[PDB]
């Protein structure tokens, strides 16, 4: 998983 | 909250102005179009696929 910024 | 997104690849790797390495990520469900650059501090349980992008590279 990756946080999207 | 803050929002997390399934990755499908990590395509590339580059070092930012900082030192601090950003990789090139693929969203599953989306395509190329969509790759962003992400800090490594993004990533959760990526190791896997670091790897991946490694031995390719
Ligand atoms: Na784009």
């Amino acid at each position: 998983f990756a946080f999207k910024a | 909250g803050e929002e997390l997104y399934e990755v499908e690849r990590i395509v590339d790797k580059r070092k930012n102005k900082k030192g601090k390495t950003e990789y090139l990520v693929r969203w599953k469900g989306y395509d190329s179009e969509d790759d962003t650059w992400e800090p490594e501090q993004h990533l959760v349980n990526c190791e896997e696929y670091i790897h991946d992008f490694n031995r390719r590279h």
